[PDB]
């Protein structure tokens, strides 16, 4: 079937048609690499929150909801970033200035709150694999066109040759700056509501 | 006195939380089609985190710094779980409060609301006084003037969108790819303080 | 070790504490007390609600429901409630179909509507009268060849007081029927055993409820009869179930006993003294037959009036004598039907093509005052688009245009 | 709300259960992998020393076999650059800033900032090829966040910077703090002087790129302004009396002999 | 007194000398349907039907109650439709001299009439048509009442008749007419008018109120914003001194007064000056042997706010009180955007005709330049003395902002009140089309 | 073809309705004029370029050397053919062709690239080509460096009038300053070539730094002309005998370009009058604090107008209506704002050592709220029903 691990890839991308994801895919998207570990980090972290919340669904106040939300998820991310520091020093190198980011990152909140409160638990963690897909299909995008434009690489392999290194390309420092991550994401917008004229916003 | 002056105009302008740091920004995208609508949200976000960061001051000064409570215990690996349950409960009680009390913002603000939680500025405060080691007075002026700059960077950018209502924009860009492309324009405009040490 | 334990401890008291203050001032600024929503307005006669839920449901408990058609949501609009002490502020969804004219009056949705305090209402006498019936069937004759007939009778000699163009709701329940089970006569069974309609069957899981107008007219004592159309699935997907609500209809047969829930108010005919020109089409019958014996026999009216009827064959057309007849009876009136697509065993002479062509060319078109007279509509939405641009390019204004529209 | 959920015993029951078990969970996974994690640092740190040194290693069991082979810490005096007595591999500069009421700088002798204090005693490490120590290797920090490096200095000192520059810690802005993350920026400091014939530190951080073939001059970070004055200021002091001044005055003289 | 600073004295060729004479013989009259605003009519004659002065021709669906008359006596001729069937004139050949006759009093007794006999008076007579509203310019509903009568006795218009050499010839029907209105209006009267002596009213709630500068200073909407300012819950009538005539006429004689003075002026008039005409009459008739050869435009009203007079529309409007005829403009100019212009009119100093002072133009019907957005280079706020944001106005009518503009202060406003706004726009905008999209959505949602 | 004929000719309609006479002036002619006022700009630009270019040339080098270094060299070759000189003796018609042979290109480039993307979105949207795109071109042309690369331009010309501009709607439809937006575009992605002591002067092998960033190491007693030997007084820098960019540096031409726009009433004297108060005001304040180790504390306000491209900004670039605020109070306060913040970029931040361009797209994205700010007042006075 595989129909709901893929609709909020292009159907409901939540960066695209959401607006929940955007600092980290602002900040992460320099390196192919950084993003690509970013991305497995939000889903795998959305996956787990959406099923623990949807198996205690039932027996939440809704005074206290948004405590036991964030409970949750703040305890898997500080138990995956000891995790990573104590097995996978390297890449707990790479995202140890961003691990908070991943705490307060919208996607995981917004999916516990729009689905897993009101939905079974396989189906929330589908759900959640599912958002993190396409969550990761932005990041890369944009990672791919911000790492090869500002430093001739691709997941650090030199692919442009640098006027430095003896070769002619000279990168583009905007590129290492936020605008450009928000101009990227614009027209990325803008390609994706050309192919899916339904998710154009009315002019009312 | 100019001390907090100074760290004040340097929490509003050269490290203002959404076009410095960015930070805050699915809110910053989504909620800034009216200026009213964007005014009410700058004043909840400038509370919040003016309760937010002395209320973490005290209790990572008091609980989780190294031998605070004993010595040879740490604690500090609770950091990041005591703020968002903080920040969490401030945003359960501001809900009540903006049901009863202002039900236009309320129903404007919509799944939004509470994920005012995870407004990733108000944590990045959070996170920043601890790093810099404040006290709690610099605690008070930092999380009010961080607030006061993210409701500036909204206000504006719902200034700019009302202007636009004379804007013909390509329908594929309607709204929310014409937002980013001004927000990025924004950033542009706010790198003017980039190298200024205050 | 003992740092888990003071790690373990601490947190806990950090989260206690957090959640009692929460609790604290969820006591001070979420109310438990009681609602004095006043029903009837005027004499405070109020109801016992808990807070926190919703007007519609308030008023389903009370017994005093309204016109909903969608069960909330902001879709139908036709829960309409007026309020004139309550909520403070009128939410955007029910700006879509609410005027700022209506919301100064104060209209609402009732499906919009939080109970979060004391409120008092103006629902009209009307809504106050409604009440619940329980029919005998007389008979369930086929007048077309998709269209059948319903009557029924009120026991112990009631009558229910509606106007005409007025239309009724009828409950159904949980029921799965086969296509296979209904009658029609051979006349009108040709296209369905050509087109093999038995084979399809529906499938109901829990009750609901539709909405219907009847094809009578007050003096018609104690009875009251339909029009109902076959809903059968559209021939472009021959594999989409058929209709529920028409299909239980049709199931009904002659002695079988229905539930409606009594009359409702709408598309009335205005007192005035202009000329009145009904255009019906398809299924359309019910209300153009109820509002022509209304106006000729009721109140006798003397204002010119005329009928205009598009069918598809000559075997769809139907209450020819009745319509014959008054007529003759009468001399303000005259009608005229027309066929859209005559096979050639009808051997028709007379008027074809689209009824609103046929009415500009014969009427419309010489008429010394268009905007003059008044326009009774009910058929397809397409021949509703047709005769509104007709009538628009002739200068009618929207007023003088009234519309029923049931859906083909 | 549903059921009995706005109960206060249910609501406090439901909040207790799940502070537990969060915090018993959270509290097991820091305090049990800690060894791990200040092994895994340990062995970062090693690396990196090696390859500021040139020394090629891959692997835990070749890093701490090179090591403790090729470098031999020693500690340093600062106020007379003078060598102190042993246990300097097991020594905590960093703590050791802090603790002991160590001496604390006036703000008119800081430069890098926000260190506040000072080690009187510092920890330097002696590659040797062979017997022989053919030159040193020097850890400076300074602030910018808060940034550690590993500055490689010959024999010689006055006149070659040799194998260039690591940062083994800094918290920079990804695109921006790149004075790690980019080797080209950290080929730039091959050959560098130090200083100059006056015997004054002479590093400078060239805004928008040194002049090719110059000496003393390193291209500076683009877009990272206040980054490129705190590498600047970590040079300004470090290199100064406060700093490795008398021991790379020592060196050049016949410390390292 | 009111001084105005901001605003435009049109120095267009063709001034009319301020000296009555008789005009042409007049054939046929018409009523307008289009220029009342939201106006459904009810036909109440047939094209063959013979009509006296006074007897009604039509009626409003939309304001019940209100009659349109006819101004003579003769045969209906024509009754002209647009597309979808809008009534476009209604136009009746002279002939005879039947009426319809109505109740006539003293002198001394018109202050202390009955507002409900002023009303059914005015109302049977067809007067009542004279009076509009603010907001939305239209006829009062005839059950309703305004504490502020607005009398226009001036007039800032280019080519513009002077109503002084006009009042003191009608003197006693201008002042039983302000006693009229005295008892009908329940607040107050404002004669507005010129430094300039008028006859006067004895009533204490009638006020002479003198305003002073260039256009738009003779207008009712300049008056209202410094005297009455208008809202949804304030609402103010305006009429003209001729229709004040009317009135006096009326209740004097118990007969309609029909006659009117107009100016004939304009840059292709060869003797501009004030004729004797009667109302709706017929253009193309009225300007026989007064214009020199060429292509040109007529104009019922001025070259700022009028109706373009041709065929169906070639009569006198029921709110005209002069006629302007000019050149068509359609020839191609070679670089002509880039001449120095000498001979070029503009509230810029982008050419050198501003350099020559007293200069007056031959202007003709062209348009300067191609329809452009808005680049605002400052000239709306030089010639808008109210206070309003003239630029966020009008961006909020261009962009279709009912509410913002509604904020911003549209509801005070006519056409004619922006007619400036639409002269100095470098875009091309015509910006009373706008004001009238936006109040026509404001009152249907209203 | 219909491109010609629409330009030359008047389009030749007559009003349909409304106000049936109209104001002679049009975009047309406002855009014109503001083109045609930076021309004394544009001709003083490229003499300077050219006389700055051979002195630094001839400081450098001589005989033999000199001569292979112009033959090794375009622009000083093809001025060699085209009749002029290299030598030190060269006379204004030199220095101007060799000027032009760096400023034309540029133009060119910068024209042809952008009215490119201007009518590929007038006919994707189904409009006439207006003007506007002029003006845009040729400040963007004058606003750069003599050096500059013309693929760099092409890229800062395109995101200028794309990013910028069209998907905004085009003319009329944006907030943002146009040139001012590509200008920034080349400052943060190529700094090299827009910044530093390699740039401003076109001399081969050549480096100087220019009067801004030499007061801010040593105050008025640094001005120095390097290629001269010579101080650079203040009627130097105004009569524009200085290097930096192209169109920039006189600012007496500049001044008697924006009087004849300011007199016709196309740009805002509110605006300008705004910009000049908040400059004396902050560069007073700064004058009286004082400071012992920035020498940019004790310039005044007649020497910040001088230097830079202040001049140029506040007279050409903030007058832009589009970008501006569009009641009086706000032009008032958005003038102000321009001139408090170059002042404050020049004096307080040391990595530049202008900010006129950031110090104007930092205030486009305020215009609107003080626009904001008055229409409120308004909108209060009008519930009063006024008085
Ligand atoms: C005031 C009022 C008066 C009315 N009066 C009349 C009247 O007098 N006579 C009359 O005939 N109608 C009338 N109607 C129309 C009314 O909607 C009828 O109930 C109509 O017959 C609807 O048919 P139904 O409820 O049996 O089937 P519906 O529930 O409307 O469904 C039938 C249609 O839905 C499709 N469908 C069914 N199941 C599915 C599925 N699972 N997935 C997808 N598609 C599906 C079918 O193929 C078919 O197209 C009136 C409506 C109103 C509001
Ligand atoms: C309108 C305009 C705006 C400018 N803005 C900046 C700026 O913001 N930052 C900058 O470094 N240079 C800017 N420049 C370039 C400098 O003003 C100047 O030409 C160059 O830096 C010469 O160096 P100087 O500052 O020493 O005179 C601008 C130039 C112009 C014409
Ligand atoms: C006085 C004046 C100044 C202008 N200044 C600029 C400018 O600095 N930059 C620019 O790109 N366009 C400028 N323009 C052109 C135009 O107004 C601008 O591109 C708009 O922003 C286009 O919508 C100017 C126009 C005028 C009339
Ligand atoms: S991810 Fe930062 S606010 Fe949404
Ligand atoms: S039930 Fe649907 S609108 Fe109320
Ligand atoms: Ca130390």
């Amino acid at each position: 079937l595989k129909k709901s691990v893929l609709a909020p890839v292009l159907d409901n991308n939540p960066i695209a048609l959401q607006v929940l994801g955007v600092c980290s895919a602002l900040a992460v998207t320099t390196k192919l690499e950084t993003a690509f570990v970013m991305t497995l980090a939000v889903m795998f972290v959305t996956a787990l929150s959406n099923f623990f919340v949807s198996l205690i669904r039932n027996h939440i106040p809704n005074s206290v909801r948004i405590i036991v939300q964030m409970a949750i998820i703040a305890s898997l991310v500080i138990v995956v970033d000891q995790i990573l520091k104590a097995y996978l020093y390297d890449i707990s190198k790479q995202l140890s200035v961003f691990v908070g980011l991943i705490i307060t990152n919208c996607i995981v909140m917004g999916r516990a709150e729009a689905f897993a409160m009101k939905s079974e638990p396989i189906p929330s963690f589908i759900d959640g694999i599912g958002n993190g897909l396409g969550y990761g299909f932005v990041l890369m995008t944009v990672g791919f066109f911000r790492e090869l434009l500002g430093s001739g690489k691709l997941f650090g392999l030199e692919v442009l040759p640098l006027i430095s290194n003896g070769g002619w390309y000279q990168p583009n420092g905007l590129m290492l700056l936020a605008p450009s991550a928000f101009f990227l994401i614009g027209f990325m917008i803008w390609a994706i509501r050309t192919f899916k004229p339904e998710q154009v916003e009315a002019k009312e | 006195m100019e001390h907090y002056i100074s760290l004040l105009v340097k929490s509003i302008f050269i490290e203002n939380m959404a076009l410095s740091f960015f930070l805050g920004m699915c809110t910053f995208l989504a909620v800034s089609k009216k200026v009213k609508t964007s005014f009410g949200l700058g004043i909840a976000v400038i509370v919040v985190l003016t309760i937010s960061v002395p209320v973490n001051n005290l209790v990572y000064n008091l609980v989780l710094k190294p031998d605070a409570l004993v010595e040879g215990v740490d604690l500090s690996f609770l950091n990041f779980i005591t703020f968002i349950g903080v920040i969490a409960a401030l945003v359960q009680i501001l809900e009540m409060i903006l049901d009863r009390f202002f039900p236009p913002l309320y129903n404007a603000l919509g799944i939004f609301l509470p994920l005012i939680t995870v407004n990733c500025a108000i944590f990045g405060g959070v996170s920043f006084m601890v790093q810099r080691d404040y006290s709690f007075a610099e605690s008070v002026v930092y999380g009010f003037g961080s607030g006061v700059g993210w409701m500036l960077a909204i206000v504006a950018l719902a200034g700019i969108r009302e202007k636009m209502k004379y804007s013909d924009v390509p329908p594929g860009l309607r709204g929310l790819g014409i937002t980013f492309i001004t927000a990025g324009l924004m950033a542009l405009g706010f790198m003017s303080f980039s190298g200024v040490q205050l | 070790m003992s740092t888990i334990i003071f790690g373990v401890v601490m947190f806990t008291l950090i989260i206690l504490a957090l959640v009692l203050v929460i609790l604290f001032a969820k006591s001070k600024l979420v109310p438990t007390g009681d609602i004095t929503i006043s029903i009837n307005g005027d004499p405070e006669k109020a109801i016992v609600t808990q807070p926190g839920g919703k007007l519609l449901t308030a008023l389903a408990g009370a017994g005093v429901f309204v016109s909903s058609a969608c069960g909330g949501g902001g879709s139908c609009g036709q829960c309409r409630v007026k309020i004139k002490s309550g909520g403070g502020d009128i939410l955007p969804t029910e700006l879509d179909h609410i005027s700022k004219g209506e919301a100064r009056e104060g209209e609402r949705l009732a499906c919009q509507v939080a109970v979060k305090a004391d409120m008092d209402l103006e629902l009209p006498e009307e809504i106050f009268g409604v009440k619940k019936w329980e029919c005998t069937v007389i008979s369930n004759d086929n007048k077309a060849t998709f269209i059948k007939e319903l009557k029924l009778a009120i026991p112990d000699g009631e009558s229910v007081p509606f106007r005409a163009g007025g239309y009724i709701q009828i409950e159904a329940p949980a029921h799965h029927v086969k296509y296979a089970d209904f009658d029609v006569p051979e006349k009108y069974r040709g296209d369905w055993d050509k087109f093999n309609l038995f084979r399809y069957e529906s499938k109901v899981d829990e009750p609901i409820i539709r909405a219907y107008s009847m094809a009578n007219y007050p003096e018609e004592f104690g009875i009251i009869m339909l029009n109902v159309r076959i809903a059968t699935p559209p021939p472009n997907n021959p594999n989409v179930p058929p209709g529920q609500m028409s299909s239980y209809i049709w199931s009904l047969k002659a002695g079988d006993k229905c539930t409606i829930s009594g009359p409702f108010g709408e598309f009335f005919a205005k007192d005035t003294d202009a000329e009145m020109v009904f255009i019906g089409g398809g299924a359309g019958m019910a209300p153009m037959r109820s509002h022509i014996f209304d106006q000729l026999k009721r109140l006798k009216s003397k204002r010119k009036m005329s009928y205009w009827y598009g069918a598809r064959s000559k075997r769809e057309m139907f209450y020819v004598e009745d319509f014959d007849g008054l007529a003759a009876e009468n001399d303000n009136f005259v009608w005229h039907c027309a066929l859209s697509d005559p096979q050639p065993e009808d051997n028709w002479t007379g008027y074809t093509g689209f009824i609103h062509n046929v009415l500009y060319e014969n009427y419309l078109k010489d008429h010394e005052a268009p905007e003059d007279c008044e326009y009774y509509m009910c058929g397809p939405p397409m021949m509703n688009a047709a005769v509104i641009n007709m009538l628009k390019n002739l200068g009618v204004e929207e007023e003088n245009i009234l519309l029923d529209d049931f859906g083909g | 709300m549903a059921s009995n959920n706005d109960s206060i015993k249910k609501t406090l029951f439901v909040v207790i259960a799940l502070s537990l078990v969060c915090s018993i969970i959270v509290s097991a996974a820091a305090v049990g992998l800690r060894d791990k994690q200040k092994e895994n640092a340990a062995l970062d740190k090693q690396s990196k020393i090696l390859q500021v040194a040139g020394i090629e290693a891959k692997g835990s069991k070749q890093i701490v076999e090179l090591f403790n082979k090729s470098i031999e810490p020693r500690l340093v005096d600062f106020n007379t650059g003078d060598f102190v007595e042993g246990d300097a591999a097991n020594y905590d500069q960093r703590k050791a800033a802090k603790e002991a009421s160590e001496s604390i700088k006036l703000t008119a002798e800081q430069d890098k900032a926000k260190i506040q204090r000072r080690a009187n005693v510092g920890v330097v490490y002696l590659v040797k090829d062979g017997d022989k120590t053919s030159k040193v290797i020097l850890p400076v920090h300074g602030n910018g966040l808060w940034s550690m490096m590993y500055a490689f200095v010959a024999v010689e000192t006055d006149g070659n910077t040799v194998s260039g520059l690591t940062y083994y810690e800094q918290g920079e802005t990804p695109g921006l703090g790149g004075e790690v993350e980019n080797p080209a920026w950290r080929a730039q400091w091959v050959g560098k002087k130090l200083f100059d014939e006056n015997h004054k530190p002479a590093i400078k951080i060239v805004k928008g790129g040194a002049p090719q073939g110059s000496e003393h001059g390193v291209d500076g970070l683009s877009g990272a302004y206040l980054t490129s004055n705190g590498v600047q200021n970590t040079f300004d002091f470090w290199l100064g009396d406060m700093g490795f001044g008398p021991f790379l005055t020592k060196v050049r003289d016949g410390g390292l002999n | 007194m009111i001084t105005i600073k901001k605003g435009l004295d049109l120095p267009i060729a063709g001034t009319p000398s301020q000296v009555i004479s008789d005009g042409k013989a007049i054939k046929k009259v018409a009523l307008l349907g289009e220029e009342y605003v939201g106006m459904r009519p009810t036909m109440h004659v047939r094209v063959g039907d013979e009509v006296k002065k006074a007897q009604i021709l039509f009626e409003d669906k939309k304001n019940p109650g209100v009659k349109f008359t006819s101004p003579v006596s003769g045969k209906v001729v024509e009754i002209n439709r647009g597309a979808k069937r809008v009534l476009q004139s209604v136009v009746i050949e002279v002939a005879g001299d039947d009426q319809v006759t109505f109740d006539k009093f003293e002198a001394n007794q018109l202050a202390s009439l009955n507002r409900d006999a002023i009303k059914t008076q005015l109302v049977e007579s067809g007067l009542w048509t004279a009076f509009r509203t603010r907001p939305f310019s239209k006829v009062p509903a005839i059950d309703s009442t305004s504490e502020a009568i607005f009398v226009t006795a001036m007039d800032t218009n280019p080519l513009a008749a002077e109503p002084t050499v006009v009042i003191n010839e009608q003197s006693e029907a201008f002042v039983a007419g302000l006693d009229v209105l005295s008892a009908l209006t329940t607040g107050k009267v404002y004669v507005c008018k010129k430094g300039t002596s008028l006859p006067r009213s004895q009533q204490p709630n009638v006020e002479e109120h003198v305003f002073d500068g260039p256009h738009p200073a003779g207008l009712a909407g300049t008056h209202m914003h410094f005297l009455y300012p208008v809202s949804a819950d304030h609402v103010a009538w305006s009429i003209n001194y001729q229709d004040v005539i009317a009135v006096g006429q009326l209740f004097l004689t118990g007969e309609l007064y029909t006659q009117r003075v107009v100016s004939l002026a304009g840059p292709v008039v060869n003797k501009p000056r004030l004729v004797r005409t009667v109302m709706g009459a017929s253009l193309e008739q009225l300007v026989d042997s007064e214009i020199m050869p060429g292509e040109v435009r007529i104009i019922s009203g001025s070259v700022l706010s009028g109706t373009k007079a041709t065929g169906p529309h070639a009569y006198l409007g029921r709110y005209h009180l002069q006629v302007s005829v000019l050149r068509e403009g359609r020839d191609k100019e070679l670089f002509g955007w880039a001449m120095p212009g000498k001979n070029k009119f503009s509230v810029t100093r982008s050419f050198l005709g501003h350099l020559f002072k007293g200069q007056v133009y031959n202007m003709t019907t062209t348009t300067n330049g191609s329809d452009r957005s808005m680049v605002p280079i400052g000239n709306y706020e030089k010639v808008m003395p109210l206070d309003m944001e003239p630029t966020l106005l009008l961006r909020d009518l261009c962009a279709g902002d009912s509410d913002s503009a509604v904020r911003l202060g549209a509801l005070e406003l006519d056409e004619e009140d922006l007619a400036l706004c639409t002269f100095v726009c470098p875009g091309k905008y015509e910006y009373g089309q706008l004001l009238r999209e936006c109040l026509d959505k404001i009152e249907k949602e209203g | 073809y219909e491109a010609a004929a629409t330009l030359f000719y008047t389009p030749g309609l007559v009003t349909k309705r409304s106000s049936h006479v109209r104001d002679s002036v049009d975009l047309k002619r406002i855009m014109i004029m503001v083109w045609l006022a930076v021309f004394p700009a544009m001709f003083w630009g490229m003499y300077n370029a050219g006389g700055q270019a051979i002195a630094a040339l001839n400081h450098l080098y001589s005989g033999d050397q000199l001569a292979a270094i112009v033959a090794g060299n375009w622009h000083y070759w093809l001025t060699e053919m085209l009749g002029g000189t290299m030598s030190s003796d060269a006379g204004w018609g030199s220095k101007m062709l060799l000027g032009a042979t760096y400023f034309l290109p540029i133009y060119a480039t910068v024209f042809i690239v952008g009215g490119f993307w201007e009518v590929l979105f007038c006919m994707v949207r189904k409009h006439e080509v207006n003007e506007g795109f002029f003006v845009t071109s040729i400040l963007f042309a004058l606003i750069v460096p003599p050096t500059l690369p013309l693929w760099q331009a092409a890229l800062g010309i395109t995101f200028g009038v794309v990013v910028a501009k069209e998907v905004f709607g085009g003319t009329g439809r944006n907030f943002l300053n146009p040139a001012l937006a590509g200008r920034a575009f080349l400052f943060f992605a190529y700094p090299a070539q827009i910044s530093g002591d390699l740039v401003w002067t076109a001399a081969d092998g050549y480096s100087g730094a220019t009067a801004l960033s030499q007061w801010a190491q040593g105050g008025a007693g640094a001005l120095i002309n390097n290629a001269t030997g010579q101080t650079i007084t203040w009627m130097d820098a105004f009569i524009g005998n200085i290097p930096g960019s192209i169109g920039e540096v006189s600012t007496l031409a500049l001044m008697i370009g924006a009087a004849f726009i300011v007199y016709m009433g196309i740009a805002s004297w509110r605006i300008i009058g705004g910009v000049m108060i908040g400059m004396i005001l902050l560069s007073t304040l700064f004058n009286v604090i004082g400071s012992d180790t920035n020498a940019m504390f004790n310039m005044p306000w007649h020497w910040h107008l001088v230097l830079g491209g202040f001049a140029f900004g506040m007279f050409f670039m903030a007058t832009d209506p589009v970008s501006a605020s569009f009641t009086n109070s706000g032009k008032w306060a958005y003038g102000i704002l321009i001139g408090v913040m170059c002042v404050l970029i020049r004096v307080v931040n040391p990595a530049y050592p202008e900010g006129m361009m950031l110090a104007i797209l930092f205030a486009n994205l305020f215009a609107p709220l003080f626009d904001h700010v008055v229409v409120e007042r308004n909108i209060k006075r009008r519930l009063a029903r006024y008085g």
